[PDB]
């Protein structure tokens, strides 16, 4: 369709070969069996493969197979490039950039000076960085300047959440603030919990909000208004989750529950964990906690019932992401596990002799990779597909004398990490690391 | 058992 | 019951309306064309008897002919239109470029490098790996 103008216009020598002698969509349907790894080496074989090689469906196809579905366009005996081609090649580099490219030096965004950066937001090329030091700070991830910095809080911000140009912020002065990100405005104060906002999740136009009053509170942000009150738990509310249709708690009274928010109700109390529930994860079908019973716990939403139980961890689940019923859970006892949460199989272990050295505070992770940091001062990146150690993406030099990597962000090119130290030995910074390619 | 290393809000 | 076929240099197969069916072209001057002898003008005996041996074994091996029965086989194959058949080959082909340098397979099929010095540059960091 394309390719026919490349024929009759780069006329190439005659060629006596196999592919070269098929009416042209015999040819294509044939190096549609190859792998790109091939289709790529046979582009170098001659001029006739080349232009063959290059067909958009073909391409197309090959880039809906790894899940790119967007061309790229870039605006001599000339070439008509495939834009499905470029971005699988794209792609390609991008990955082999984060698994063995030359690590720039990054960009570091110095803010919050002596204080702890405790919630870590990045959306599109806006990076912002909650603090004890009552602030939060909107930041570009393209010049690292600081934007705005958006001040109201009396107390610590211990939560936000961002969906675009609107951030929400929880804080210890018992109050939740909705942000105008361009301007810095504060555009609502949602009043109602009497203790620390400790989490919160936001779908679409609602926010819901954990406290340590025990309650949870559904919020509107375009009204401000508070639409619904969750009692029943007993102690401090650690995590949340809310899909627009059943909230998800879990608190330090060692329970688990599942409301309905329209009503006010608690359909379920998943009973279980021996101890505090700490983190959160919920695909609309499966709950899954962690807790520091060193134990996470996989249920079924509709019916409460404890699906797996799954054991091995030995400390506090820090951290979680649920994606595809492919678990990845980061631990204090130095250990990042991924699990099947399907069948309950343990499938990988992060823990080389490239392990992390001290607790797991954050991750990450994609189809390819799993991106890790620690107390040990590091961020790593690690293969999911095999469990193996890949690199360090960060390594504090202050690591082991008190430096500490609190939170990561990652996109497809750039990972954000929030820096610090409670005794000094580093300066509370965002580092930016970019993976991009041209 | 390594935690109480990941911060947390003071007490009230 | 049972049809007949009619190569090209005029060679005429009984073959069971069961075998034939697996190609679409054939079926079509069958069931809705009426070809008494289905005249196939693309097939030569030859190649026509061997698409009649892969209809019976189905409804490898067999494809490590020379390079040029399998092209012959997969023209055929789009010709009677048996996807089967045209699979099978287009996959044999295919496996004879895996894993492979642009200089070794420029070698299974006869192909020449007809790319300038620096245009071979180009393609070799246009495909990098």
């Amino acid at each position: 369709t394309q390719v026919k103008h490349m024929m009759q216009v780069i006329e190439p020598q005659f060629q006596r070969d196999f592919i070269s002698l098929l009416p042209k969509e015999l040819a294509l349907y044939v190096l549609s069996f190859l792998e790109p790894k091939d289709l790529l080496q046979a582009a170098q074989t001659c001029r006739y493969w080349r232009i063959l090689a290059e067909d958009n469906l073909l391409w197309r196809e090959k880039c809906k197979e790894e899940g790119i579905d967007e061309p790229l366009h870039i605006k001599k005996p000339g070439f008509i490039h495939s834009p499905w081609k470029s971005a699988y090649i794209r792609q390609h580099r991008i990955d082999t950039n984060w698994r063995r490219g030359e690590l720039k030096s990054p960009k570091v965004l110095k803010g919050h000076d002596d204080h702890v950066i405790t919630c870590l937001q990045f959306c599109g090329n806006r990076i912002v960085s909650g603090s004890d030091d009552n602030t939060l700070k909107v930041w570009s991830a393209v010049t690292g300047k600081c934007l705005r910095t958006l001040v109201g809080h009396t107390g610590g911000v211990w939560s936000s959440q961002m969906r675009d140009n609107i951030i929400i912020s929880g804080s210890t002065d018992r109050t939740l603030k909705v942000w105008n990100a361009e301007t810095g405005e504060c555009i609502h104060t949602l009043y109602g919990h009497t203790s620390t906002v400790r989490c919160m999740h936001l779908h679409e136009k609602r926010v819901v909000s954990g406290s340590r009053d025990a309650t949870l509170r559904v919020w509107d942000i375009e009204t401000g208004q508070c639409l619904h009150v969750l009692m029943g738990h007993v102690a401090a509310v650690r995590c949340v989750q809310y899909d627009g249709r059943r909230v998800v708690s879990g608190a330090y009274d060692f329970m688990v529950k599942v409301w309905d928010p329209e009503t006010e109700t608690c359909l379920h109390t998943l009973q279980g964990h021996t101890n505090r529930v700490y983190s959160l994860q919920f695909d609309g079908i499966h709950v899954v906690s962690g807790s520091l019973d060193t134990s996470i716990r996989v249920w079924d939403v509709e019916t409460g019932n404890c699906i797996h139980t799954l054991t091995g961890h030995q400390s506090l689940t820090s951290g979680m992401e649920l994606k595809d019923n492919i678990l990845v859970s980061g631990n204090a006892d130095s250990t990042v596990k991924i699990w099947d949460i399907k069948t309950g199989q343990c499938l990988q272990t992060l823990q080389g002799p490239n392990k992390h050295q001290s607790a797991v505070t954050c991750l990450q992770f994609n189809k390819n990779f799993v991106i890790t940091s620690s107390d040990d001062g590091t961020v790593k990146l690690w293969d999911l597909k095999t469990g193996e150690f890949i690199r360090n993406l960060v390594t504090l030099e202050s690591g082991g004398s008190g430096g500490v990597v609190w939170r990561i962000r990652a996109s497809n090119t750039k990972l954000v990490c929030a820096v610090g130290s409670r005794n000094g030995t580093e300066e509370t910074k965002l580092l930016v690391l970019d993976f991009d390619v041209d | 058992k390594k935690f109480e290393l990941l911060p947390t809000p003071p007490l009230s | 019951p049972s049809i007949k076929l009619q190569s090209s240099d005029g060679e005429i197969f009984e073959v069971d309306v069961e075998i034939a069916k697996q190609s679409v072209t054939i079926k079509t001057m069958l069931e809705d064309l009426g070809m008494d002898p289905v005249p196939l003008p693309n097939v030569n005996a030859a190649i026509l008897k061997k698409v009649i041996q892969w209809c019976t074994h189905h409804k490898q091996e067999f494809l490590k002919v020379d390079q040029g029965t399998l092209f012959e086989l997969i023209l055929a194959a789009n010709y009677l239109d048996i996807k089967g058949l045209l699979d099978v080959t287009c996959k044999t082909v295919a496996n004879m470029i895996k894993g492979k340098t642009p200089e070794e397979i420029r070698k299974t099929f006869n192909i020449k490098n007809d790319f300038t010095e620096e245009e071979e540059a180009q393609v070799r960091k246009e495909n990098q790996w």
